[PDB]
C-alpha cells in the first residue's frame, strides 16, 4: 500500500523498487535477474572431447 | 576419604541415553559472478575485464563448496552398503524401539 504523498522507493542496498509516472501512480520492485555462472565437466582430454 | 586400605565399588547401575548434535552439511548457495557485480550493461563487459579473470579464482571455488555438501551426507549415513530392515515381529526381549 503506497501512501499518496511519498515519491520513490527502496527497499534496501539503495535500489530504488518504486518507479512512478506522473500522469498514474503505481508501485514496482526492481530486482537483479536470475542469471547463472558455468563451470567444464570435461573427462580426460586424450580420453575425449 | 582413604587410608592405607579402602576401596569404593558400585553395587546397582543406570542405564542412561543422551543425545550428541553433529552439523554434517549445509544448504549450498549458488551465486554467480557477474550479474551481481554487473547486471546487464554495455559498458558491463569492457570494465569487468579490466582487473583480469578474478571471477576465474571467485566462482571457482563456490562449486568445490556445494560438491563437498554432499559428499559430507555420503559417508556420514552411507557406511552400511547394504540396506536391511527389521523383523515383522518386534519381540527383542523386553526392549522397546518404537520410539
Ligand atoms: C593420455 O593419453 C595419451 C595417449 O595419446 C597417453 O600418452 C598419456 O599417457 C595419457 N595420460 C594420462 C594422464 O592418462
Ligand atoms: C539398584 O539400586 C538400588 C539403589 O538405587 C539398590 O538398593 C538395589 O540393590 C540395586 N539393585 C540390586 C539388584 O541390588
Amino acid at each position: 500500500k503506497f501512501l499518496p504523498f511519498q515519491q520513490f522507493g527502496r527497499d534496501i542496498a539503495d535500489t530504488t523498487d518504486a518507479v512512478r509516472d506522473p500522469q498514474t501512480l503505481e508501485i514496482l520492485d526492481i530486482t537483479p535477474c536470475s542469471f547463472g555462472g558455468v563451470s567444464v565437466i570435461t573427462p580426460g582430454t586424450n580420453t575425449s572431447n | 576419604a582413604y587410608s592405607n586400605n579402602s576401596i569404593a565399588i558400585p553395587t546397582n547401575f543406570t542405564i542412561s541415553v543422551t543425545t550428541e548434535i553433529l552439523p554434517v552439511s549445509m544448504t549450498k548457495t549458488s551465486v554467480d559472478c557477474t550479474m551481481y557485480i554487473c547486471g546487464d550493461s554495455t559498458e558491463c563487459s569492457n570494465l569487468l575485464l579490466q582487473y583480469g579473470s578474478f571471477c576465474t579464482q571467485l566462482n571457482r571455488a563456490l562449486t568445490g563448496i556445494a560438491v563437498e555438501q554432499d559428499k559430507n551426507t555420503q559417508e556420514v549415513f552411507a557406511q552400511v552398503k547394504q540396506i536391511y530392515k527389521t523383523p515383522p515381529i518386534k519381540d527383542f526381549g523386553g526392549f522397546n524401539f518404537s520410539q
